[PDB]
This record gives C-alpha cells, sequence and structure tokens, in this order.
C-alpha cells in the first residue's frame, strides 16, 4: 500500500534444459517475494508438475512487476521459446555448474538474442555442489564470453551470477558462500536492470491502428507509439504514401496531452485533412525510414507444413497488412551450431535468413534499430494460421 | 538535430503500461472484427474492463454492445448497480436469459446462445492468466469454431503485440485484454481511477 502505486513491469524469460533447477528457481523467487514453513515445497511441486504454449507466471515486489515466460529448453520447443522471448525484456540462461556451457545454453541464447532481449543473466546454478570453486564459475563465465563473441552478441548487461536454487544463494539474498563474489544477487539484478531499453524516444513511429470517426467533424487515428516522442504541432509524415500535416491534437481519455511517448495509446488529430489509413506509419517529417517492398528478414519457422518460396503469404508487419511471398532464403541457422547453410525449404522451428516480396511497399525499419516496426508475422491465406515469426534487417 | 530524450515524457508505471497494452488490444478486435461484444459480468475485473474499453475509443463511444448473461438470479446490489451504469453512461446493455447444473444451463449454454442470436464474431471477456492455474498456457485470442468448440491446431501463437485476427466465416474468438493483470493490479487501478464498484467486497 502506497508504495506499490509506481513500479515498472518487467517481463523475463526463463531458458534451460530438464534437471537444471528452473522450477527450483522460479520456485524460491515466487516464494521470496512474498516473505516481505515450506509452505516453497508445494510452490516447487505444482510447477514440477507437441504445443505452442507459453507458460506466463506473475509476481511482484515492491519495486516493480515481474511476468516470466517460462517454455520447455528442447529443440522440438523453439518456437514456443521464440513467443515467449519476443515480448521478453531481460532471459535468465540457467546452465548446471558440472556440465557449464552446452549446445542448449549455445540455442537459447541466441534465440534470446534474435528476438532483441537488452539483459541476459547467466545463472550458473548449482555452485553448492562444487563448494562454491570460484575457479569453476570463472571457467564457466570465460567460455560463455568466448561464445558471445562469436555471435556478436553484445547486449546492454551480461551479468554471471554464482547461484545455489536449492539453498537460495545468491538468489534473493547475497550469499557467504561466496566472498569471491562481488556482483549482485538475481532479483537485486531483476529490480535494478534499466529497462529504457525502449531506446526509441529518437525516431517517431505510429503505426495507425484505428480510424475513429465518431461524429463528422471528429476524425482520430489511434494507436500505440512504437517509438519516438510526438508533440502537438510537430509536423509529420505518412510512409505509406510521403504526404504531410502538422499534429493538431493528442487525444486521451484524461484529456488533450501536449507529448507523448513511446509504449501510449494515444489518439492523433491532425491540422490538414490528409488521407490516413490503418496500417500507415506517421512520421516525423525530418527523419524518415526507408519505403520499400522487398527487404531482408530473419524467420523463426513455426508451422508444421513446411515453408516454400514463391508461395503466397500474407505478412501482417504491425497494423500495416500485405500478402507477399518470400523470395529466397539466403541461408538456414542451424540453431545448435550457429552457422549458414543454404537452403530451399524452412521446416517447423527453423530459422534462416530470407528474401521478402510484397505487394505493395511498407515503411521499414531493422528490428534491431524498432522491436515493434521490425517486428512481424506470417500468415496463411488458406488456413489463417499464423505460421512464422519475421524481423527485418537493415 | 539531436533527438528527443526519455527525461522528457514521465516514464510508464506498470499499469499505465498495462492500460495500454489493453486498448491495443481492444482497438486491434475492433479493428478486425465485425461483430464485437463485450461480455460485462457486474463484478470487478468486467468493471476494469469496461473502463480499458471506453479509454480505447474516446471520444467515441463503444462500437460494440455490452452483454450480460443473466442467470435466473444474482446479488441485488448488482442489479441495481448495472441498470443504474447504463442509464449514467447511454451505453447498449444486452441481456440474455433462457452451482454445477444451474452454471451449466445458465451461464454456458446462455452465453453459447447469445453469441448466435446476434452473429457476433468476437467476445471480450475479463479473464485473468493468474485467476487459475491452467489459465498460465492461455493466450489473449482464444479460436473457436462454428459449432464453438475449442481446437488446439486453430489456436496461434502470439508474438508481439501483434495479433492474428484472421478467421473464416461463422468462426469466432474471445478475447482477454485482462490476461497480464494480477488481482493486486486489478483493484490497485480501481483505486487510482475511482471506478465505481458494488458494495459487496468479497469476489462475486
Ligand atoms: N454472466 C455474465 N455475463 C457477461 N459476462 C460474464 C458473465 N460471467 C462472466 N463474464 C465475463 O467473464 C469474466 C469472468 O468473470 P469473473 O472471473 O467472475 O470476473 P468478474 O465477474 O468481472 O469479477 P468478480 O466475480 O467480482 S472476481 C468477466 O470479466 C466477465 O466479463
Ligand atoms: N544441489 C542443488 N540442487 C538443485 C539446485 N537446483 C535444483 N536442484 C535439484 O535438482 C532437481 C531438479 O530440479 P528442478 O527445478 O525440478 O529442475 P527442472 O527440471 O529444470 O525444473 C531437484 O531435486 C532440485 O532440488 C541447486 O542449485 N543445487
Ligand atoms: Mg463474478
Ligand atoms: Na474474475
Amino acid at each position: 500500500l502506497g508504495q506499490h502505486e509506481r513500479k515498472e513491469m518487467l517481463r523475463f524469460l526463463t531458458c534451460g534444459n530438464v534437471d537444471d533447477g528452473k522450477s527450483t528457481l522460479i520456485g524460491r523467487l515466487l516464494h521470496d517475494s512474498k516473505m516481505i514453513g515450506d509452505d516453497l515445497a508445494l510452490l516447487v511441486d505444482g510447477l514440477q508438475a507437441i504445443t505452442i504454449d507459453v507458460a506466463y507466471r506473475y509476481f511482484s515486489t515492491a519495486k516493480r512487476k515481474f511476468i516470466i515466460a517460462d517454455t520447455p529448453g528442447h529443440e522440438q520447443y523453439t518456437r514456443n521459446m521464440a513467443t515467449g522471448a519476443s515480448t521478453c525484456d531481460l532471459a535468465i540462461i540457467l546452465v548446471d555448474a558440472r556440465y557449464g556451457v552446452q549446445t542448449q545454453t549455445r540455442r537459447h541464447s541466441y534465440i534470446a538474442s534474435l528476438l532483441g532481449i537488452k539483459h541476459i543473466v547467466v545463472a550458473i546454478n548449482k555452485m553448492d555442489l562444487n563448494g562454491f570453486d570460484e575457479r569453476v564459475f570463472e571457467s564457466i563465465k570465460a567460455d560463455y564470453l568466448k561464445f558471445a563473441e562469436g555471435i556478436a552478441f553484445k547486449p546492454t548487461t551480461m551479468a554471471f551470477v554464482p547461484m545455489s536454487a536449492l539453498k537460495g544463494d545468491n538468489v534473493v539474498n547475497k550469499s557467504e558462500r561466496s566472498p569471491w563474489y562481488a556482483g549482485q544477487s538475481l532479483m537485486e539484478i531483476l529490480e535494478t536492470v534499466e529497462i529504457a531499453s525502449d531506446r526509441n524516444y529518437t525516431d517517431l513511429r505510429f503505426p495507425v491502428q484505428y480510424v475513429n470517426r465518431p461524429n463528422l467533424n471528429f476524425r482520430g487515428f489511434a494507436g500505440t507509439l512504437a517509438s519516438g516522442i510526438v508533440h502537438k504541432g510537430d509536423e509529420i509524415v505518412v510512409l505509406p504514401s510521403g504526404k504531410s500535416s502538422r499534429v493538431k491534437s493528442i487525444v486521451t481519455f484524461e484529456g488533450e496531452l501536449e507529448q507523448a511517448g513511446p509504449g501510449q495509446a494515444v489518439t492523433l488529430t491532425m491540422e490538414d485533412e490528409i488521407d490516413i489509413s490503418r496500417g500507415d506509419l506517421l512520421v516525423h517529417a525530418d527523419n524518415v525510414p526507408q519505403v520499400s517492398d522487398a527487404f531482408d528478414a530473419m524467420l523463426v519457422w513455426m508451422a508444421e507444413e513446411p515453408m516454400l518460396p514463391g508461395k503466397k503469404y500474407d505478412i501482417k508487419r504491425a497494423t500495416s497488412y500485405v500478402p507477399g511471398s518470400i523470395a529466397s532464403i539466403t541461408h538456414r541457422v542451424d540453431v545448435n551450431t550457429l552457422e549458414e547453410g543454404p537452403a530451399s525449404s524452412l521446416q517447423l522451428n527453423e530459422i534462416g535468413r530470407v528474401k521478402v516480396s510484397l505487394d505493395a511497399p511498407i515503411a521499414l525499419d531493422g528490428y534491431s534499430s524498432n522491436r515493434t516496426t521490425g517486428a512481424f508475422i506470417v500468415i496463411d491465406r488458406l488456413t489463417n494460421g499464423t505460421v512464422a515469426a519475421g524481423m527485418i534487417i537493415a | 538535430l539531436v533527438p528527443r530524450g526519455s527525461h522528457m515524457v514521465d516514464k510508464l508505471t506498470h499499469l499505465k503500461q498495462l492500460e495500454a497494452e489493453s486498448i491495443h488490444i481492444i482497438r486491434e478486435v475492433a479493428a478486425e472484427f465485425d461483430n464485437p461484444v463485450m461480455l460485462y459480468s457486474i463484478g470487478k475485473d468486467s468493471a476494469v474492463m469496461l473502463h480499458l474499453a471506453r479509454k480505447a475509443f474516446f471520444p467515441g463511444k463503444l462500437p460494440f454492445p455490452v452483454m450480460h448473461v443473466d442467470t435466473r438470479w444474482k446479488f441485488q446490489e448488482m442489479y441495481r448497480f448495472r441498470d443504474q451504469m447504463v442509464e449514467e453512461m447511454g451505453l447498449d446493455l444486452i441481456t440474455h436469459i433462457n452451482s454445477a447444473k444451474h452454471t451449466d444451463i445458465m451461464k454456458t449454454e446462455g452465453l453459447k446462445q447469445a453469441l448466435d442470436k446476434h452473429g457476433f464474431d468476437a467476445a471480450f471477456g475479463g479473464a485473468r492468466r493468474d485467476e487459475e492455474k491452467s489459465r498460465a498456457k492461455e493466450r489473449v485470442y482464444s479460436f473457436r469454431d462454428s459449432k464453438h468448440r475449442w481446437d488446439p491446431k486453430n489456436q496461434r501463437p502470439e508474438l508481439w503485440n501483434v495479433y492474428n485476427g484472421n478467421v473464416n466465416k461463422g468462426e469466432s474468438i474471445r478475447v482477454f485484454p485482462l490476461s497480464n493483470w494480477t488481482e493486486l493490479d486489478i483493484w490497485q487501478y480501481i483505486y487510482l481511477e475511482g471506478i465505481p464498484i458494488v458494495p459487496l467486497y468479497f469476489a462475486a
């Protein structure tokens, strides 16, 4: 009460294989966040007790709100981890202290990095078993960093925590079992990591979602700010066509705002009767992204049915909906080994660089520049299913 | 020219972020579906959802009607609250009427029958993922077929805040705007927004 009114929201992903200790870890987190008595036991039990499913877990502190995205670590559930990773701010890459970096460690890291997770914490678990051997910790940290170096995997924060999910060491409170550890505990990271990772305060992207026309004289353009800051009187342009207008008003239920930032559900009114439909992007006139009908992209294929170049699909970017096809597959990335390989097909759970072609041009951004306007889904025209997750390279 | 910084706008708190995310979902459905309905209980979660729906369309009214699946009888203070709510907001409320047996015939079948009579293809439910254990693997969009059943392969992965609403003729969905909210989030939202609530303070 009182302090719980102004908190942030952090979504984080949990990555690891059978018996790494993630049911124990999650159970420990969900439990010790409530202790401001082994009930923990029943929590861990419940969590231990072919699907597209992602498990979403909820808990909070006084500092912030947490959503845990839980997904199994087996290759077969890559699409599942991809789905979960898409909204996450941070990933907990969980390793067993005796085994160190494995193929699943490499695979989960790639998926997290691919889906734009800017914060990873390597949770080196079961350190209680090796007697909190610093040598083991340093060994695992170094060869994970060596792996990270060979991906250009440069997230904004990378932390290595020696812990015991079972015993609680460095999970919530710092451990006396590791005097050689100067870093912060998990939870201390989870509460303090800056989530100004939505870097896009610099470039306005407003995907037009809904044309609100209540009466004949109010014409509003509703949606969510993907990036940048819009200000009353800003000179904007739509990116379908290139034509310009000035922002008359920023309209919300609370009233009229002078400015609005990323992640805000607003409605924009315009000074000129400019023609704006759902699917168009509204942008700053002095800062305009490329507009094209062809682009490179990473694809996470997630349908049982294979992907065939030339076959018509529907591309839903954000609010931009345009039919098209993949012209060619540049390569398919083997998720286990992280190397390029030629292909003429993409199977279930497969990832590759593709050449995309659309029937009409959209405004575009590299997914690494913009998490919204660089992200898209591939939709089958006959089955209506969401068959692939796409992220633009530019 | 130097770009604008975050120090200019008030940073998104958890409730504001949840608010925006739920507004976005409501707008998408409205944007893609012909005949949506907001399934409105007379309870606390549906009150938050209805408040979100208003925020989603200001200064317009709801482009969709609101529905209440009426049983034999609920608390007397609920009927009186909801009746006044319709008159005080110029709302379009549809009532429908035709705990093991009771709930099955009146709610489950009633709601099923209500959707068919009007021809709705999308339905807003205020259910939350933290309310029951199973809800953890639930998605925002829940795809139902013509005869109304749920099929696993017809369900679609929900990637960012991009949602796939492509549906066939006679097929309908269930939308859960509040799925990311917790019990604490809702009350905290009710308190800060001053959302009117039924005098009884125990989950209806
Ligand atoms: N009889 C009904 N008529 C219309 N919508 C309903 C009905 N029952 C449930 N719903 C919808 O389905 C969701 C599930 O209901 P509940 O879990 O009981 O939440 P609530 O009734 O809004 O709040 P409570 O009961 O005070 S915790 C609600 O958000 C309603 O929008
Ligand atoms: N000694 C030790 N045991 C652990 C640790 N974490 C988990 N375990 C044990 O490993 C077993 C499997 O853990 P679990 O959380 O179910 O792994 P999961 O399959 O990833 O969910 C259980 O008996 C746990 O008690 C740890 O840090 N140290
Ligand atoms: Mg109720
Ligand atoms: Na409820």
